[PDB]
RNA sequence: AAGGAGGUAAAAAUGG
RNA sequence: GUCGAAGGUGGGACAAAUGAUUGGGGUGAAGUCGUAACAAGGUAGCCGUAUCGGAAGGUGCGGCUGGAUCACCUCCUU
RNA sequence: CUGCAUUAGCUAGUUGGUAAGGUAACGGCUUACCAAGGCAACGAUGCAUAGCCGACCUGAGAGGGUGAUCGGCCACACUGGAACUGAGACACGGUCCAGACUCCUACGGGAGGCAGCAGUAGGGAAUCUUCCGCAAUGGGCGAAAGCCUGACGGAGCAACGCCGCGUGAGUGAUGAAGGUCUUCGGAUCGUAAAACUCUGUUAUUAGGGAAGAACAUAUGUGUAAGUAACUGUGCACAUCUUGACGGUACCUAAUCAGAAAGCCACGGCUAACUACGUGCCAGCAGCCGCGGUAAUACGUAGGUGGCAAGCGUUAUCCGGAAUUAUUGGGCGUAAAGCGCGCGUAGGCGGUUUUUUAAGUCUGAUGUGAAAGCCCACGGCUCAACCGUGGAGGGUCAUUGGAAACUGGAAAACUUGAGUGCAGAAGAGGAAAGUGGAAUUCCAUGUGUAGCGGUGAAAUGCGCAGAGAUAUGGAGGAACACCAGUGGCGAAGGCGACUUUCUGGUCUGUAACUGACGCUGAUGUGCGAAAGCGUGGGGAUCAAACAGGAUUAGAUACCCUGGUAGUCCACGCCGUAAACGAUGAGUGCUAAGUGUUAGGGGGCCCCUUAGUGCUGCAGCUAACGCAUUAAGCACUCCGCCUGGGGAGUACGACCGCAAGGUUGAAACUCAAAGGAAUUGACGGGGACCCGCACAAGCGGUGGAGCAUGUGGUUUAAUUCGAAGCAACGCGA
RNA sequence: UAAGGAACUCGGCAAAAUGACCCCGUAACUUCGGGAGAAGGGGUGCUCUUUAGGGUUAACGCCCAGAAGAGCCGCAGUGAAUAGGCCCAAGCGACUGUUUAUCAAAAACACAGGUCUCUGCUAAACCGUAAGGUGAUGUAUAGGGGCUGACGCCUGCCCGGU
C-alpha cells in the first residue's frame, strides 16, 4: 500500500501514452479498476507498471456491488422506549412494507389519520428508514 | 528585574507558531528526510473524500477531504463552494487557512486547481472558487 | 543599607515638597551642597544652610513656593543610579521639559547645569533631572 | 451606643 | 623504510524511524451511574500527607480563612 | 560576530623549554629529550544550526527579521587522499591512487564527471532560449592584422516587481428604450445612452531613420631620446574602413472610436444596501459570529465602495504587541516573594583630604571601498531608471588635553557595623528529676436488670452480675486556672514544676576598632503533620477494617468496636493555604489611642524597641495599604508573561520506599481570571406583623343522611378542577 | 584428513577450539562488594650495543632485575609439556554447603532472616519402669516445637466447621 501514490502517477502517466488504457476509481466498491483491450494488453500494461514504474500491482475480477430487496409484504411496529435513565425517549411508528415493482426505488407514503403520528417526526421516520435501508439488512 | 539580573539572564522573546505547520516542510526522497521550507500551497493526493458535522451551535454536512501531501503529512482540508467533483485518489492544491467549526480541518482545497474543478453556477467572487468567467 | 546619598537627598527633597513642608535638614557632603547650590541659582529653592559640625555636617534647605501655594519644584528624578550609570556628550546633553527644566551634571568642570554643559561644550554623568 | 479581634457552649432524620 | 586515503575487524556512544502491545491526555451529540464543589451546597471548603472505595470522593493527622452562624464571656476602635 | 547546562569538566604534541629538521615565512609546524603544564561557570568541552559582510525588509526610535539580484572576502569543483608543472594550484572543463555510479567493446580491453551557457530527466506550489555577435567594455596569445572569449553586449519568454500611457474627449433632458426597486405617483442605473462635433496617445498602412564608434591597423606629415645617418620607437595632427541589436528606437503622412476592463468587497472592525431563492439545509467565516420563512452575513440580480492591467487568496517577516517592558511592565487578592536560616563567588556600597587617568568628557589625524539609503543637481518627453556631488554610518585606532563622579593608590573621621561597661524580660533550645487532675484496665465490698447511644434507633456490653458506687493497684499520654491584638524564636514552632548546659534579643553609656557594610547564584543546614527503618512503648484517640443505623443505593456523614499510627531513641523523608498568600537592607513622609520590656525629665511630659487598633498625604482595577506601607526612593536576590495539556513526559540528581527537585512539547480553547455592582437564590441571620400561636366559645374527626372527590364497575358512568391557591368547585 | 562446517542428534553427546606471562582495553545490570580473566586486541626466540636500578660485600666478586636501539633465523619463538572457550536471553533455587554407599546431586535438604507457639526453672521438650540424665552447670536478649526460607516491596477477605 505504501506505493499507491505511485501507482496512481504511473496510471496517468500510462493513460497519456495509450488512449485505450482507462482507470477509474469506483465508489461504491472502493477499487480501481482498469480498462483495457484484451488480456494480453493489460498483462502488458501490468508488466510495464511493475518493472518501468516499479510498483508491483495484483489483478483481479473486479467485485459486483449487490442489492437487497424484500419479497413479501408485511405490516409492521417498531416501538423504542428510553424513560429508564435521565433523559426519558419515545418513539412509536407502524409500517406497512411491500415489494414495489423493480427498478421503481424506494416510495414511502404517509397514510397518517389522526395526526397520530406528529407531522413534525414523518420526514424523521423516512430518513430513519433511509439510513437503515442504505445499511443491508441480509448481507 | 534589576539591571544586574537582565545582565546575567537577558530577556526572552516568545516563539511563534505557525497556523499551517504541514505546509512549512519538504521532503527530500533521496535522503529520506524532511526540510525546512515555506510554501504558499502543496500538492496532495485525497485519501478520503466525505462530510464531517461541525461542532455547536453550527449544524451541517461539510464536505471535506483527508489528503497526503506531497511530503507524505496527512491533513483534513475543507473542499469550499457548493458542489465538488473529489473523489479518493484525486490530486489535489491545498493552501492555509482552517475552518472554525471542523475542529482537525485546518486547510483548504483551491478550486479550479489539478483535479477540482470551479463551483458550477458562480458568478460571484469567482476566483476564490476557480469558475471561470461565464459572459 | 544606604547606597545612593544623592537619591536620598533628592527623595527627601520630593517628601518635603509633597507635605509642603518649608524647610529639609539632611547629612551633608560636597555633592549634595553643589546639587543645593544649583537648584538656588535656578530658583527651585528659596535658601541654603550649611551647618559646619561634627559627623560630615549637614544641609538645611529651604523649599519655594509660589502664588496660590502652587509647588515650584515638579519633580526630581534621579538617572545615574550605583546599578546603572548614565553619562552624556556635549552634543547629546538632554532637555529637561523642553528647556523648562534642569539636569544636574557632574563634569570635569564641575557639576553643572545642562544649559552651562551646551555652553561650555562639555559632557559628564547626568546626575538628575529636576523640572 | 455602633463596629472590629479570641475563645466557647447547646441544638440537629431524609429529599426537593 | 617512514607517513598515509580507502578498506577490514571489535566494543562502546549518540540520533532518527519503526514495533505485537500498553498508559494516561484532549475533543466530541440529547449516552450510563451517581451528586463532589458553588448558600452553612445540606458533613464549611481548601493545603500537605496516608489509606480505602465504581466514580466523583470518604476517612485519619497537622495547617489555612480564601468559612456561614444563635447564646455567652475577653479585650481594641469611634 | 549563535542556540542549548534536560551539555561541567576538557586537553597528553596537549602547555612551556632545549636541539634538530622543515617552510616564503614565525611557530609543536614535525620529531627527540625534560618538566607538568594549558583551557574552563568571563561557559571550556559536547551537541545543533550557519558561508561572513557592504547591505535588504520593518519600526517614530530603541530594536526585530533577513543575507536573492549587485560588490568584497571565504570555501568547494562526483567522494576521499596526493603530489607534479608553475611566479602563482595541491588546480571546475590537468595528472596519479582509492571509492560509488554510469557508459562503450570485436570481450582482448577502454571511457566519463554541467554547482560554465543553453537544454534533458527528476523533485517541486514554483522560476526562461539547446537564440545572435564579438560591433561596445574586459580578458588570453600575437610586433600587428587578427584568433579565441555562453565573460560580456544583445535579442527571445514570464504582469514576477516598480514606473509611465491607454482603453477616448466636448455638447448632450428629449431624463429615450431596457434592467432593478416601488408606497404603482415614482426612484435608480443616468449625461449614462442615442445623436452632432473633436482627437489619434495607441493601433493598421507607407516613407525617413540615430546615437551607442573609441578606435586598433594602414596611409601622410610634424615634433622628442638616441644615431655617424636611416628604418624604427614615444607623442601630436589628418584620411579610408569597423553595428549583433536592426531598418530596432525615434520622426513624418493617411484611416478608424473604431480592436484594448477586470478583480474583490458592501453585519461591526471597514467605504459601500435593497429584491428574490433557501430555511440550522445548502452554505459563509480573520475575530465576534451568520443561516430554522422579514437573512443589508448563505446564492443570484440591481445598485453602491475600493482598486484597476491588475484584483483577490495562501505562505513568511516586521508593526500594531509597553504581549520579555534599556528606552518601556510586573509579583497582598489577577501569572509571579524560594518554607526559613548560615553563608561562597558576583553585584552594590558612609564622610573628608592628596594623587592616578581605566571608565567618563573634549580637539586633531587616518580609516569605515564601490554600489545602496537620505539631500541636491544633471540626462532619458515624465517617472521609474541612469549619472554626478554632498551628507551619513565605529562599541574603530593613534595622539593631545580636564579631574566633578565611578574605578585604582595614600592619609584621616565616627554617624553604619561590632566590641567593652551597667541593666531587662522571655512557652528560645538540649538533658535529667518531681507532681496534681482525668481516661482506660485489673482486684475486691455493696447492689439489681439495665447500660450505652441517637433525630429516632439498633449493633454492642450485662442476670456467669453489667452500668452505678468505694477502696487499692498497673500503665501510657497531656499539662485545667494563670492565659493576655501577651512573650520568645530565622522559619517550622515553644505553655505543669525543679535542676544543669546553652542560643538570641532589647534598653542606657559613651571608653574601644575604624566602613570591618548590604544582598547573596552555586553550596550547606533547619524545617508542621503524615510517612519509612530498627528497637522500645501503648492509656486516650483513631486511617484500614467489622457490625448497626440512614438511604432508592450509602464503600460516608451518625452509633458500637477497632489495627497501623498517635508517644520515646536513633536514622530517613524534606513537603503544607510552610500565609502577612506581602524577599532582605537602608533612609524619608500628618496624626489619635492602647499594650509588652525598658530609659530620662517634672499623675504629667519626653524617649527606645516591639505588639494592636483608627486615620491623612500618597498609592491602588477595586478591595484596601497607610512610620509594623501596598507611599516616596537606592542596592541585591528570587519569581511572572492567556487557560488547559502539566507540575505531566523524557533526561538528570536525591530517597529503603513513598516520593522530592529540575522540567518541556504535540495538541486544544477564546477565553481562563481579580475586584466591585444590581438582582435572584440559601437545608444563612435579625427584627416586625397577621385568628400565626397564646386566651376563649363553638365545631369537624365517632353515628345516620345530603353533597363533591378518588378508586372500582359499566355500553356509557361526558368533559374540566389536584398542596395551601382541587374536592356543596365550572353546575 | 580434501571441500563444507552442526547439514548430526532427543540434545553439539563426543571431539575440536580456548589455555601461560606481559601490555592495552573492557557493557547491561548491581544489594555498589561486584558483574571481570567480561568482551575485544597487541606482544613473546636469538645476537650485539648503550644504559636507570636493587640485595650482599672494603672492594673485587656473587645474586635479582629493568629500558632503548640496531641486527639474525624459521612455516611457526609460553617453537615441547602443563595452564579459561566466549557471549545474549528465560525458568528454578538467594548464596558457600547437604543427599538416595551401589541407576536420581536436583528445582530436593540445610541455611542466615521471618513468624507462630510452648516454657518462671525439679522450665517446657526429650530418654528411662524407676533411679538417673539430656535441656543447662543455661534462666524469657533463654530453651523446645511448627511453618516460612538471603534481600526488596508486600502478605487481602472468612472464626460458620475442626
Ligand atoms: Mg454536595
Ligand atoms: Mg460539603
Ligand atoms: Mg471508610
Ligand atoms: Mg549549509
Ligand atoms: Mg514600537
Ligand atoms: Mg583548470
Ligand atoms: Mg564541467
Ligand atoms: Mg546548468
Ligand atoms: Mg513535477
Ligand atoms: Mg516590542
Ligand atoms: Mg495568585
Ligand atoms: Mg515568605
Ligand atoms: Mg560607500
Ligand atoms: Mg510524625
Ligand atoms: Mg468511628
Ligand atoms: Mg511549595
Ligand atoms: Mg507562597
Ligand atoms: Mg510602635
Ligand atoms: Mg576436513
Ligand atoms: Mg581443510
Ligand atoms: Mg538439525
Ligand atoms: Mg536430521
Ligand atoms: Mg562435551
Ligand atoms: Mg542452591
Ligand atoms: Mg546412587
Ligand atoms: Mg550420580
Ligand atoms: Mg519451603
Ligand atoms: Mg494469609
Amino acid at each position: 500500500k505504501a506505493d499507491q501514490d505511485k501507482m496512481t502517477q504511473a496510471l496517468v502517466k500510462l493513460q497519456e501514452e495509450d488512449p485505450t488504457f482507462h482507470a477509474h476509481t469506483d465508489e461504491e466498491t472502493g477499487q480501481v479498476i482498469i480498462g483495457g483491450m484484451g488480456e494480453l494488453h493489460l498483462d502488458i500494461l501490468v508488466d510495464r507498471m511493475k518493472k518501468e514504474f516499479n510498483v508491483e500491482c495484483n489483478v483481479g475480477a473486479p467485485m459486483v456491488s449487490y442489492r437487497e430487496t424484500f419479497k413479501s409484504s408485511a405490516q409492521v411496529q417498531g416501538k423504542f422506549s428510553r424513560q429508564s435513565g435521565g433523559r426519558g425517549q419515545y418513539g412509536d411508528v407502524h409500517i406497512e412494507f411491500t415489494p414495489n415493482e423493480t427498478g421503481a426505488g424506494f416510495e414511502f407514503e404517509n397514510a397518517i389519520v389522526g395526526g397520530v403520528v406528529p407531522r413534525e417526526y414523518i420526514p424523521s421516520v423516512e430518513a430513519g428508514l433511509k439510513d437503515a435501508m442504505e445499511n443491508g439488512v441480509l448481507a | 528585574p534589576t539591571i544586574n539580573q537582565l545582565v546575567r539572564k537577558p530577556r526572552q522573546s516568545k516563539i511563534k507558531k505557525s497556523d499551517s505547520p504541514a505546509l512549512n516542510k519538504g521532503f527530500n526522497s533521496k535522503k529520506k528526510k524532511f526540510t525546512d521550507l515555506n510554501s504558499p500551497q502543496k500538492r496532495g493526493v485525497c485519501t478520503r473524500v466525505g462530510t464531517m458535522t461541525p461542532k455547536k451551535p453550527n449544524s451541517a454536512l461539510r464536505k471535506y477531504a483527508r489528503v497526503r501531501l506531497s511530503n507524505n503529512i496527512e491533513i483534513n482540508a475543507y473542499i469550499p463552494g457548493i458542489g465538488h467533483n473529489l473523489q479518493e485518489h484525486s490530486v489535489v492544491l491545498v493552501r492555509g487557512g482552517r475552518v472554525k467549526d471542523l475542529p482537525g480541518v485546518r486547510y483548504h482545497i483551491v478550486r479550479g486547481a489539478l483535479d477540482t474543478s470551479g463551483v458550477d453556477g458562480r458568478r460571484q467572487g469567482r476566483s476564490l472558487y476557480g469558475t471561470k468567467k461565464p459572459k | 543599607t544606604m547606597t545612593d546619598p544623592i537619591a536620598d537627598m533628592l527623595t527627601r527633597v520630593r517628601n518635603a515638597n509633597m507635605v509642603r513642608h518649608e524647610k529639609l535638614e539632611l547629612p551633608a557632603s560636597n555633592i549634595k551642597k553643589e546639587i543645593a547650590e544649583i537648584l538656588k541659582s535656578e530658583g527651585f529653592i528659596k535658601n541654603v544652610e550649611y551647618v559646619e559640625d561634627d559627623k560630615q555636617g549637614v544641609l538645611r534647605l529651604f523649599l519655594k513656593y509660589g502664588q496660590n501655594d502652587e509647588r515650584v519644584i515638579t519633580g526630581l528624578k534621579r538617572i545615574s543610579k550605583p546599578g546603572l550609570r548614565v553619562y552624556a556628550k556635549a552634543s547629546e546633553m538632554p532637555k529637561v521639559l523642553n528647556g523648562l527644566g534642569i539636569a544636574l551634571v557632574s563634569t570635569s568642570e564641575g557639576v553643572i547645569t545642562d544649559k552651562e554643559a551646551r555652553k561650555r561644550n562639555v559632557g559628564g554623568e547626568i546626575i538628575a533631572y529636576v523640572w
